[PDB]
């Protein structure tokens, strides 16, 4: 049993521009737990990104959030980058203030 | 408290 | 209403780099407050609660040793599986194990369990008598069968009903202040016009806590289907969030309603989108 | 020269049948200087320690202290012995023996056929009854040992059992029975009762 992750990028707070908060990749609903996600930034890489405990639901699939601290702007483009076993190619999610 | 768990394997 | 205090198990084996990787987390109602990695510099149960740091060394102590313990039961266990299932070393493998207790307003045990799945697929379970249980295969059969033969189920009952329901109070006592607390969400509705004749309604609800929400779309009367029910998102913070999407024409921009329910939210919220 | 070097004797002090969380030595002994003794586990959880030789006697043994018995420590033992370091050059392997590991599951029930008290000459049958379902069963007799190993079968009132048959009746005996699983022939459960078997003359 494998199961494709669920990609979600989004504000921990309502995001106003030159405020700062926290961008938060939320990856659910896969198995196995292996997992890789990136914090993107304009095409580059976010190093200081923190990860939640390992934990699963009653499907027994795994969740686990990323997140670090961002202030967002007009023109500054963020993604997060998720590669899984499931996955052929690594899937990029652009990030979304309405969403 | 977690639990003890039982020394017997599957 | 119905508190729950649940422990999680993860055992993942890593055949070319050595032992296998263990990751244990417990709950208390949608509340992480403990974690244990085997990849740690120190392994050891640490606290990810406030409300739980007050605990004396004899807790930490013992509740160590606990999965320590249990790490090497899944490595024992994760090897045998492998010839249950007659498989190779080169694959890696998934052991998840979890249980808990179900506690209800009668002050006592509502539900027990105590579950495990190999690789994503059940295997074993406690049923709810806690007295018997369930294979998911033939190959599960065989640990059941062992299990009864060792009376595995009495020394789960033992603790499912009485250390689980004990130490559940214990904490919702010591910590009530953050877990018997329901924080109501923030709700309103987004317009997003997708071209000249149609566009989207989005209903939001913010910072609520527990996660267990409903949220559904009504035009004049309730269209679950075209209507895009995102999954409970976690804020960062200790809150969640979750909001749904209808589409709509142009013009009728109104007799489109969202319902939200929530603990926090005691009576039921009606609401729609005001420009 | 010395080509290979011959078997070392390999035991289990106090014996091959250790109860869960107890610990066994398994001495490996040769009058042959080993100066490195390697002992082998084979099956799930290979593994392989090694002891220097202690030389008394001009005898050379190590005493491998196996631990608290857990399900991942039963199986065959061998041992092999070295002189050599640079690499080892390991000796013949020692007889086979297999620990076992004990009280893991319910203790079955030891039953007598035609019953305790039998007469001598007539035949005699065993039987290892058990409302788990072991898939095999062990018998011993009081320090002759040799455990016999038979099957099961689901009987009518929800058993399982093995029949154990003895031929004639000659002195008699102390028996225990164990139980276990296919997957698993070295992890058995509680000893049952020791059963006591006494013999009479034929009436005459
Ligand atoms: C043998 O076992 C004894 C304990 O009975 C222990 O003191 C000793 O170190 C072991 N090894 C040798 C070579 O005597
Ligand atoms: C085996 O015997 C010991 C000692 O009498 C006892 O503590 C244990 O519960 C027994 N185990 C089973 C499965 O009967």
């Amino acid at each position: 049993i494998q199961r494709t992750p669920k990609i979600q990028v989004y504000s921990r707070h309502p995001a106003e521009n030159g405020k700062s908060n926290f961008l938060n990749c939320y990856v659910s609903g896969f198995h196995p737990s292996d997992i890789e996600v990136d914090l993107l930034k304009n095409g580059e890489r976010i190093e200081k990104v923190e990860h939640s405990d390992l934990s699963f639901s009653k499907d027994w699939s795994f969740y686990l959030l990323y997140y670090t601290e961002f202030t967002p702007t007009e023109k500054d483009e963020y993604a997060c980058r998720v590669n899984h076993v499931t996955l052929s190619q690594p899937k990029i999610v652009k990030w979304d203030r309405d969403m | 408290n977690r639990f003890a768990g039982f020394g017997i394997g599957l | 209403g119905s508190h729950s205090m649940r422990y999680f198990h993860t055992s993942v084996s890593r055949p070319g780099r050595g032992e296998p990787r263990f990751i244990t987390v417990g709950y208390v109602d949608d509340t992480q407050f403990v974690r244990f990695d085997s990849d740690a510099a120190s392994p050891r149960e640490e606290p990810r609660a406030p409300w739980i740091e007050q605990e004396g060394p004899e807790y930490w102590d013992r509740n160590t040793q606990i999965c320590k313990a249990k790490a090497q039961t899944d490595r024992v266990g994760l090897r045998n599986l492998r010839g249950y299932y007659n498989q190779s070393e080169d694959g890696s493998h998934t052991w998840q194990t979890m249980y808990g207790c179900d506690m209800g307003p009668d002050g006592r045990l509502l539900r027990g369990y105590n579950q495990f799945a190999y690789d994503g697929k059940d295997y074993i379970a406690l049923n709810e008598d806690l007295r018997s249980w369930t294979a998911a295969d033939t190959a599960a059969q065989i640990t059941q069968r062992k299990w009864e033969a060792a009376r595995v189920a009495e020394q789960l009952r033992a603790y499912l009903e009485g250390e689980c329901v004990e130490w559940l109070r214990r904490h919702l006592e010591n910590g009530k202040e953050t877990l018997q607390r329901a924080d109501p969400p923030k709700t309103h509705v987004t317009h997003h016009p997708i071209s000249d004749h149609e566009a989207t309604l989005r209903c939001w609800a913010l910072g609520f806590y527990p996660a267990e929400i409903t949220l559904t779309w009504q035009r004049d009367g309730d269209q679950t289907q075209d209507t895009e029910l995102v999954e409970t998102r976690p804020a960062g913070d200790g809150t969640f969030q979750k909001w749904a999407a209808v589409v709509v024409p142009s013009g009728q921009e109104q007799r489109y309603t969202c319902h939200v329910q929530h603990e926090g939210l005691q009576e039921p919220l009606t609401l729609r989108w005001k420009p | 020269h010395e080509g290979v070097h011959r078997k070392p004797s390999l035991l289990a002090h106090p014996g091959r049948l250790v109860k869960s969380e107890e610990t066994v030595i398994l001495q490996c002994w040769s009058d042959v200087r080993f100066e490195h003794f390697l002992l082998h586990r084979e099956g799930k959880f290979k593994d392989t320690l090694h002891l220097i030789g202690e030389h008394h006697d001009g005898v050379s043994k190590a005493n491998f202290s196996i631990g608290p018995m857990m399900q991942d420590l039963a199986g065959t033992y061998r041992c092999y012995g070295s002189v050599t370091h640079s690499p080892y050059q390991l000796s013949a392997p020692s007889d086979p023996l297999d620990i076992v590991i004990t009280g893991l599951y319910e203790k079955p029930s030891l039953s007598a056929q035609p019953g305790p008290t039998v007469l001598a000459g007539e035949s005699v049958t065993l039987s290892c009854s058990s409302r788990s379902s072991y898939d095999m069963y062990h018998l011993s007799r009081e320090g002759e040992a040799h455990e016999c190993r038979f099957s099961a079968g689901p009987k009518v009132n929800g058993t399982f059992q093995a029949d154990f048959p003895l031929g004639p009746a000659t002195h008699g005996g102390t028996y225990r029975c164990f139980g276990s699983f296919r997957d698993s022939p070295y992890e058995w459960s509680n000893s049952s009762d020791p059963l006591l078997v006494s013999v009479i003359g034929n009436p005459s």
